[PDB]
RNA sequence: GCGAAUGCCGGCAUGAGUAACGAUAAAGAGGGUGAGAAUCCCUCUCGCCGUAAGCCCAAGGGUUCCUACGCAAUGGUCGUCAGCGUAGGGUUAGGCGGGACCUAAGGUGAAGCCGAAAGGCGUAGCCGAAGGGCAGCCGGUUAAUAUUCCGGCCCUUCCCGCAGGUGCGAUGGGGGGACGCUCUAGGCUAGGGGGACCGGAGCCAUGGACGAGCCCGGCCAGAAGCGCAGGGUGGGAGGUAGGCAAAUCCGCCUCCCAACAAGCUCUGCGUGGUGGGGAAGCCCGUACGGGUGACAACCCCCCGAAGCCAGGGAGCCAAGAAAAGCCUCUAAGCACAACCUGCGGGAACCCGUACCGCAAACCGACACAGGUGGGCGGGUGCAAGAGCACUCAGGCGCGCGGGAGAACCCUCGCCAAGGAACUCUGCAAGUUGGCCCCGUAACUUCGGGAGAAGGGGUGCUCCCUGGGGUGAUGAGCCCCGGGGAGCCGCAGUGAACAGGCUCUGGCGACUGUUUACCAAAAACACAGCUCUCUGCGAACUCGUAAGAGGAGGUAUAGGGAGCGACGCUUGCCCGGUGCCGGAAGGUCAAGGGGAGGGGUGCAAGCCCCGAACCGAAGCCCCGGUGAACGGCGGCCGUAACUAUAACGGUCCUAAGGUAGCGAAAUUCCUUGUCGGGUAAGUUCCGACCUGCACGAAAAGCGUAACGACCGGAGCGCUGUCUCGGCGAGGGACCCGGUGAAAUUGAACUGGCCGUGAAGAUGCGGCCUACCCGUGGCAGGACGAAAAGACCCCGUGGAGCUUUACUGCAGCCUGGUGUUGGCUCUUGGUCGCGGCGCGGCUGGGGGCCUAACCCUCGGAUGGGGGGACAGCGCUUGGCGGGCAGUUUGACUGGGGCG
RNA sequence: GCGAGCUAGCCCUGGCCAGGGUGAAGCUGGGGUGAGACCCAGUGGAGGCCCGAACCGGUGGGGGAUGCAAACCCCUCGGAU
RNA sequence: GUGGUUCGUGGAGCCAUGGGGGAAUCUGGGCGGACCACCGCCUAAGGCUAAGUACUCCGGGUGACCGAUAGCGCACCAGU
RNA sequence: GAGCCGGUAGCGGGCGUGGAUCCCUGGAUGUCCGAAUGGGGGAACCCGGCCGGCGGGAACGCCGGUCACCGCGCUUUUGCGCGGGGGGAACCUGGGGAACUGAAACAUCUCAGUACCCAGAGGAGAGGAAAGAGAAAUCGACUCCCUGAGUAGCGGCGAGCG
């Protein structure tokens, strides 16, 4: 509903339960609200799986427990992951929605490597983190816009194309 | 027939009004021009 | 010193008493006033609305509104009439609307951030609305106002007092106001309908009936008290590793009461008690009638909302805005005086109202059949319904009237007999048009093509029968069959609103969207495919540097693109070009860096030219590259009794057209040749295929459904046509009132055959020839419109294009700068193939890091990058993205030549 | 310098589409097998879906050409959650 | 690397500066147009300074200047 | 110096030589807008603290005065007291700054440092006692008029500039 909110944990000791089911119109992120310790909440993240029944979170210290999410330094290799923490807290660095996220294939020094889901590879850096788990975007492909134009329903540009049009008018066009 | 002339007193108005001409450099301009070279009233005054 | 510039300005004639009265929703009659009335007032027949030609809220316009006088001009005629003149007068609100409250976009904007200056952005706060919020209603009352004025009934906020009450006491917090769409239960006013059941005012004329007969109505609003009606949440303790920066709030975990329980915000009764109440109506206009007094009546059943309770419930996806009130509290003061309540007195503003308002008062310069947002929009009849025919309330007759009825144009009605042959074309029109029953083909992505195609039904009468709303169900109402018998006309959706169908082909899939005043299409758009630039502080787009956009997006993503479902399938070539990679080698700018020469120099010196070598991108050179630009052969021979071909011979090219298709909308020789369709068919449609010049990605062959697309054919049907011939309403014609307009030197303007500058009323010869007019008919006056758009000419102009010229924007790029440390290293060089050293100086690899930047993540500290880079200066380069010029003459038309 | 009360867009915020028709996901029940696939029947009510008013449009013909009008009148037609 | 100057890249200076190096305090330090010797001039890299020239809204004077289509367009309920 | 209540001539009424009309100069009022400035704003409207009478408050309480924008110095203290800013026909310097057109094209050039926009000073700014000019060991502020001179000279040595 025309609106955002959470994206990066750094808050820890918290108690993390898998808030619910909340589905996510907004980003291709399907997030459940993450019910803290205090009481304070989030739509957090939609890395696929973790049980309605909550029950997670993270930590300075561990718990690869699928989902959850900790600095580079804290993490396995060969370990499929997202929350792509890119900078030191930068929150959030990739992998939106985009299941196939990043796979710490090898790490050095404060320097810890990542298979980038997106299509090639490099290196983070220290303290730097990132929650596996999976994603959630059920392959949030496909699916028919019929013999209408789900686009339009789109309230997402028609902004419509052309390239042949009839002048000789827009940036490189 | 739709002319052009609808006129909309909280539109024309605002839109033209003392004010603005005068809060712009340009309006201003002209303005004080119209002023004395002309005499008469003005926009707003309209 | 002026005809004279389609000259400017002013007047004034033309056509011309012909053309027009702004919708073919018509009128006509009696009286009245007046100098004078088709055009005003009263009255009586008549026509048009009626989803309007209704009242209403807005917006816009602002006295246009009323009343008494008046018509000079505006009223396309009059005119005593006016939305025209002068004069006077008219619209009042604690509760309706705007503010004295709230914010999203957006706009402003102390601080902050960047500009040559003007300026740009912009936090918080503020501006900003029929979005949020907020305390009333019905009747009366003037020439006009009215939810404001009357009155009857219903309230709200602030203030002072006292009475009673309780930690009151910010707006900081928390809920909180807060919402999509499609759909639907339960209940109820609005609204409608039958009542002869109640009240009352005249009736019946006529044949008939005084009868459940005809005609009016039988309602509107309300303290709470009160039962149909729902409508919104649960209730205690404790922990609060503690949040929503600060504690009791709410958020989160645990144990008990965790119901149809109790809880607090709209309709019915009603009913306090008020009003209205038509038909009156004795005084009174018995008539511009009604102002105002009988009595009224004051009731039942029926239908029932597309938004009344309500923030409903159910489903769905593209998954639906922010600040007053309510409770928590710090600062803080009350805490015998702070807030809640009760009663009594006291206070309540600023500006808006008339009338117009699907409009002569609003935009179209005009009383112009043009457009302009919301509210039920009365009934009877159609299956339903703001569609339709008649009419309710209210509105109006278009502001020019008579008179003839000729041609002729308009709109409309009809036909025999034939029944598209008319023609580019069934363009038009006519067929057909409504609901029920029967019945439905090829093909299909099985949804559809079906309303397909093709019939048959419908009216009013009586009979016996079955159903769902009807509080049981018993004058009441509805959906409905049923089946039987029967009556009438040419006809029985009787009038009115209402597909012609079919057979085929081509393109584009489809609903679309678009060139406002020609073109709605095979044009774009697409859902869908493929290459593809991009890792964020993205890449591209605006920007002078900030900055926004992007996107609080993050590779199931964001931008660039050529096609444009789906199906089937997209082959061959990177020699040139763009690009991606390479960077060893050539080149080459600024620059370092020295041989050497030169000028003056008594001399130390003092200025230049300077070159060997080191030196950047770029370009040259190697490769990779096709849903990147682009291209994808020629002729001679051969089984072929006749023809490419199965094969063979070659020259050149980067290979040298593949699968599908084919005289297609790419085939001019052509109406190509064969076939079908026909009385013949240069359109079609099938097939060949020597494809003048298809071809896979600006796709290629096909493809159900789909189209105001285009073309081909058959039934159906009609004056489209064989000529039509009749008619109805409207101008045209005669009358009266009004009364333009472009063009025109001027003119009393005939035919001829000849002529002239070679298509003459005006010149020659000749022949007809009285003067004027009106209703017409087009030929000539080279008629009107416009100093040709087609043309060429001016070394005119303006837009798009690329290996045109140049130059800039941006982008890449060497050295240089605030760009600091530490170490690892190889190259040159001159000196003393060499190695040792030496100054020189060149390359480069590293965490760091103190600039710089960014970073943030809750503070100024940490974190990350870091000598980067941003960014400044010079270098060089790409560079049609843009800016400015240019691209000759000849020419027995411009060009090509 | 002047303008989106022209028009093309885009942001914010309300209003609006009379009636009718077609009948997919679902859920209920029944159906030979292990459960099922899956069938059928009921309910059900989607779709830039169909038939059509206002409303949006302005092909196809008719008039009009010193018009009513610098784009309008007439018949006709497409769209109609 | 631009300016201004008569100087449009030129044998081309002075003064002014966009970037980078970054001297001297009187035998100092620019100058007299590449530069150099000698001569000659001047002393910067802060500031104030009436008068002599320019312009008519205003008031006056004067006209081989006009007379209502000339003059300002506008001679008087006109920038309406 | 003896007439007047403006252009209004008209009705109805009135001041005046114990110096009216009007001519001057210095006055006090100067409603609302406008730089506006208390705050908001579609100008000419609608909103707030302090003082204020106290005012009808007939046995019941309001306008008036006021005040206050923001950038400038700085007696800094908690900052009290001075200047500005908005104009303005033309003219002035700075800041920025162009094509036409000429060259009978047009890229150099010209129109020009013009036209325009911006800022700002003034009644005038501009500028202004010389690291100047030139060369007779000569001159000396700046400015402006004549002259120097259409010369010396700049240049697709062309149009011109000068």
């Amino acid at each position: 509903q025309y609106r955002i909110i959470d994206f990066k944990r750094d808050k820890d000791g918290i108690p993390g339960r898998v808030a619910t089911i909340e589905y996510d119109p907004n980003r291709s992120a399907n997030i459940a609200l993450i019910n803290y310790a205090d009481g304070e909440k989030r739509y957090i993240i939609a890395p696929k799986n973790l049980k309605v029944g909550m029950e997670i979170m993270s930590g300075p210290d561990a718990d690869i427990k699928i989902g959850n999410a900790l600095p580079l330094e804290n993490i396995p290799v060969g370990t499929l992951v997202h929350n792509i923490e890119l900078k030191p807290g930068r929150g959030g660095q990739l992998v939106r929605a985009a299941g196939t996220s990043a796979q710490v294939l090898g790490k050095e020094g404060k320097y810890v490597i990542v298979r980038l889901a997106s299509g090639e590879v490099r290196m983070i850096l220290g303290k730097c983190r990132a929650t596996v788990g999976e994603v959630g975007n059920g392959g949030r492909t496909d699916k028919p816009f019929v013999k209408a134009g789900n686009k339009h329903h789109k309230m997402k540009a028609p902004n419509v194309r052309g390239v042949a049009m009839n002048a000789v008018d827009h940036p490189f066009g | 027939m739709k002319r052009t002339y609808q006129p909309n007193n909280r539109k024309r108005a605002k839109t033209h009004g003392f004010r603005a001409r005068m809060k712009t450099k340009s309006g201003r301009n002209i303005l004080a021009r119209r002023r004395a070279k002309g005499r008469h009233q003005l926009t707003v005054s309209d």
